[PDB]
């Protein structure tokens, strides 16, 4: 989604995000003229990168290992698909769709046409992390103590989850401690009134070492070597044959 | 006044509608001697924007008959219990001036009763509107031509025999007839030499004659803001040689298409196709049998009735997914010269999850009306797919769309201008009933291209992109040992992604190099890569990939001998 | 190169003659295992030596009706593997080796990899 929003971004290209829970909506409802509306409200903002998050959310309600008798095919997906194939008209519409589950997702969505450039985004690298762990860090108030880098190197195989989650409850462990600590000194002060008032500012005014340890205590890793292993099995499942490699033209 | 020269689109439904009525007006005096009725009423019906009232305007103008006009809110907007004396009085205005043509635009807010008809005053106008309509004493040669968005919106008791007996649907105009509506709407802007009017005309799709002059406005007043503003020499009336100075560029155009958003986009198409049999590269067997079933019946209809056979309506491709069943429907629809419709999995399967299969009586009724044409049932097998394939539904492979289809073709065939075309990855799976006969019975098999097949192929996908001739493309052709049409087509587009974005890199360092180090004189040396070459195509066929594998390829096959001609009568002689 | 070499190797006993493009052959061949293309040179020899049988016994059964009818010639109808035959076998090439079970190979070999992140490992400075 964030990779979404930059190369939106990037272009200056108005943003519209339609996340699971619309589709799912939609679906229950048995209302795909929403699609229409939504095609319609992208092709107004133009330009536009109508992004559709989560789109195998439709495909994980009605299953993923069995799931419904019938394919596939289902109302929401087929109604984008005739709206998609309706589409390219306008020129400036973009459609991005990103799905955690590729295995099934309908394969139509992936025909000439409509979302065929299929593009993996893997676990962030040593130097990824460090970027995600500055940008989730940058407005709260980080100690130059505490060794960014070394945090993200030590972190093997975490998400951008997995990261946020950490730097949220490091905040929340400072916040905790120096809630208590202002509060523990206002009795101090309220038990024996001192006679001259000079306050010695604030406990704890940054993230700390021990703050980032004690939640690094609690880290975790969201996504298992499992689902990344599916993950690169569909990507070795769009693999470029073995025979070509060293195609040469005759000279 | 207004003509034949303003009439655009060049659409042949003018045509019609002038040798329908030419000689009730054009010779009126020759009705009085014979028995004959005329067209008492012609319901013209189409999209909003095409022209409706202007064809008829045109019509009265170069026949000479005493034109009419009877706006629909116009009487609607008139008070209850006097509207009606308002049509009462057109009608008898319109009979004085014989011979006269009294056009009812937008006929389906004076009768827009479908059976439902709601209020009251609204059913008088209804039935006075039906009296006065079936009222012609065939006295006169006063004609009535109407105008509606489509011919179920408006009372069907309007639609019945000597109200509105005879209909024609004007319908999108297509790339030649927006083309020739650019032209039309572009004589006096004095247009730029640059601009030629077919890039924008073949750019246009989904735009009406209203869409093109539109489009047109906006090129025009985008040129006017983008010159002759910034002097802000104004006065009462702008010179004439001042504006004229200016010319339309291409870009205006551009811009102006990406702001058309055309009015009815959604429409269906009924076009001639523009793909030939140059596109597909073999398939002769095919390419002859398609000839025979759809092209004989009507090049020698005579030698079809001497021997008593009515020749097959349904077609039935099968074969793997890219290898040009929809090109090849495209190319026999243009090689007889008539319309195509196209009907999409996406269609079929909304029609299916929506339980709305009258869906399929309208398209098989358009398609009727647009004689010839080639109705095409695009990847006919999805909604067998979306129930299943392997397992499916409970229940057989009967389906509720196929249903309707079988229905329509059955009470088709009476036309004798519709054929049927069928398209399926999926032989397997797609109902039997499909190919009884009187339905698709004609199973034609595409297999994957040949050699000189691909490198056909590979010319078409190229043609428009500028191919060195140092890359070999028979060489390419033979290398790919089973590569689809798709496949080829993949390739030939990255070929092109990898170009641009080499020449795109390359002009941009080019541009720091001046912006860097300024040099003294001014040399371009224009493009450093003009053209596609060897090494953009080498660095794509490395990721070239076959998108079907040799399973599927073996599932056709025993399909294919699964319509195998038996093995004991290949040496049947008579006896002699 | 790989099919080139197993070419090569294969038909080195069999008299082959210089003017067929072996090179051409290996890289015709697309994916053809090792077993497939001993095949073709097998089915080639075959195609060889069947017409050779025939055509010197045809030369045989016509020239002995006549005792020393024809001059005493010594002909060799087809002293080596010709073009000809390497498009008849050709003719019936086979894949031996679907692209499904080399998916099921790669597939192994890829859960055999050594996992993934440690690439970039490096001892500190
Ligand atoms: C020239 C051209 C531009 C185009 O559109 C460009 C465009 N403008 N705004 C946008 S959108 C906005 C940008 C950021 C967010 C989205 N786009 C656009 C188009 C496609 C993909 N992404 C963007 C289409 C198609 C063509 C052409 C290509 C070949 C030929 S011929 C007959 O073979 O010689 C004729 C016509
Ligand atoms: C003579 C005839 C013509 C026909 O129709 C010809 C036709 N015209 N436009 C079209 S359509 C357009 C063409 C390109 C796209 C589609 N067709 C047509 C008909 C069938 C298949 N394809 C086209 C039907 C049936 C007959 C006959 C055959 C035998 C007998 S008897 C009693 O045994 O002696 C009586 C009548
Ligand atoms: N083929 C054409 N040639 C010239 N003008 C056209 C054409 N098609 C549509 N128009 C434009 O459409 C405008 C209005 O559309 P109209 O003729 O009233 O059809 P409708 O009643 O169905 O909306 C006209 O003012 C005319 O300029």
């Amino acid at each position: 989604t964030l990779l979404a929003k930059a190369i939106a971004n990037e272009c200056q290209a108005n943003f519209i995000s339609i996340k699971g829970p619309e589709l799912l909506t939609m679906w229950f409802g048995e209302s795909e003229a929403n699609v229409r509306e939504i095609f319609d409200k992208a092709r107004q903002a133009a330009p536009c990168v109508l992004f559709f998050d989560e789109l195998d959310s439709i495909a994980k309600a009605r299953g993923g290992n069995i799931g419904d008798g019938g394919g596939a095919a289902d109302r929401v997906i087929n109604q984008i698909l005739t709206e998609m194939d309706g589409m390219s008209t306008k020129k400036n519409v973009f459609i991005i769709g990103a799905t955690n589950r590729p295995d099934i997702i309908d394969p139509a969505i992936l025909r000439p046409g409509r979302l065929d450039q299929l593009i993996y985004i893997p676990l962030p690298d040593e130097k990824s992390r460090v970027a995600i762990l500055k940008a989730n860090l940058r407005k709260s108030p980080v100690a130059k103590d505490v060794d960014l880098e070394f945090l993200a190197k030590m972190t093997n195989g975490f998400s951008g989850a997995d990261l946020t989650e950490i730097c949220q409850r490091a905040c929340k462990l400072a916040i905790r401690e120096s809630i208590e600590s202002e509060i523990r000194r206002e009795r101090e002060r309220q038990t024996n009134p001192s006679a001259m008032e000079v306050e010695e500012d604030d406990p704890v005014p940054e993230i700390r070492r021990d703050h980032f340890e004690e939640a690094m205590r609690f880290a975790r890793r969201s996504v298992s070597d499992n689902d990344i292993r599916k993950y690169e099995m569909f990507a070795q499942t769009l693999q470029q044959s073995r025979g070509f490699g060293s195609f040469r033209f005759p000279s | 006044e207004v003509g034949y020269d303003d009439i655009g689109g060049c659409r042949k439904q003018l045509a019609q509608i002038k040798e329908m009525v030419e000689l009730p007006l054009r010779h009126p005096a020759l009705f009085k001697a014979i028995g004959v009725k005329p067209p008492r009423g012609i319901l013209l019906y189409g999209p909003p924007g095409t022209g409706k009232t202007l064809i008829a305007r045109a019509v009265a103008n170069e026949t000479g008959a005493f034109f009419f006009l009877i706006n629909g809110p116009e009487i609607m907007s008139k008070l209850a219990g006097e509207s009606e004396s308002n049509l009462r009085k057109a009608f008898e205005e319109a009979e004085k001036n014989a011979p006269a043509i009294i056009f009812i635009d937008e006929l389906d807010a004076i009768a827009p009763k479908r059976e439902k008809t709601h209020g009251e005053v609204e059913r008088r106008i209804v039935s006075q509107l039906l009296t006065l309509m079936d009222g012609l004493k065939q006295r006169a040669h006063v004609i009535v031509m109407a105008a509606t968005n489509r011919p179920n919106s408006i009372d069907p008791a309007l639609r019945r025999f000597g109200r509105f007996d005879r209909e024609v649907d004007i319908g999108i105009p297509d790339a030649t007839g927006r083309l020739e509506i650019l032209q039309i709407h572009t004589k006096n802007m004095k247009l730029a030499d640059d601009v030629d009017l077919e890039q924008v005309a073949n750019e246009t799709h989904g735009h009406v004659g209203a869409d093109l002059a539109a489009l047109c406005s906006e090129a025009a007043l985008q040129a006017i803001r983008k010159k002759m503003d910034l002097i802000d020499l104004e006065d009462e009336t702008i010179d004439a040689e001042v504006m004229n100075s200016l010319a339309v560029t291409m870009d205006d155009f551009r811009w102006a298409l990406s702001q058309s958003n055309p009015s009815a986009l959604r429409e269906t198409v009924v076009e001639v196709p523009q793909v030939t049999w140059e596109d597909i590269g073999g398939l002769e067997d095919v390419k002859r049998e398609l000839q025979e079933l759809v092209q004989y019946p009507v090049e020698h209809p005579d030698k079809f009735l001497k021997f008593g056979m009515t020749p097959s309506k349904g077609v039935l491709f099968y074969g793997p997914p890219g290898c040009g069943k929809t090109l090849l429907a495209k190319a026999i629809a243009n090689e007889c010269q008539a319309n195509f419709i196209s009907i999409k999995g996406p269609e079929l399967l909304t029609m299916w999850f929506g339980e709305s299969e009258a869906n399929v009586r309208e398209i098989f009724d358009k398609a009727r009306q647009a004689a010839p044409c080639v109705l095409f049932f695009d990847e006919l097998d999805s909604i067998a797919k979306a129930r299943g394939g392997n397992i499916g539904d409970g229940g057989g492979a009967a389906d509720r769309v196929i249903n309707q289809i079988l229905t329509e073709m059955d009470g088709m065939s009476t036309k004798k201008n519709v054929f049927i075309i069928g398209a399926t990855n999926r032989p397997d799976i797609i109902d039997p009933a499909i190919l009884r006969p009187g339905r698709l019975d004609q199973l034609i098999y595409i297999p994957l291209p040949d050699e000189k097949s691909r490198v056909a192929i590979l010319k078409a996908n190229l043609r428009k992109s500028p191919v060195a001739k140092d890359v070999d493309l028979e060489f390419l052709a033979k290398m790919t040992n089973g590569f689809s049409g798709a496949d080829l087509t993949e390739i030939c587009q990255r070929a092109c992604k990898l170009a641009i974005r080499e020449s795109i890199e390359s002009e941009i360092r080019r541009e720091r190099q001046t912006q860097t180090n300024p040099s003294a004189m001014e040399v371009e040396e224009d493009d450093p890569v003009p053209e596609i070459r060897r090494d953009h195509f080498e660095e794509a066929m490395r990721f070239a990939r076959r998108s079907v594998s040799d399973n599927d390829i073996r599932k056709y096959e025993m399909f294919a001998q699964t319509l195998q001609q038996s093995r004991g009568f290949g040496s049947f002689r008579f006896p002699s």
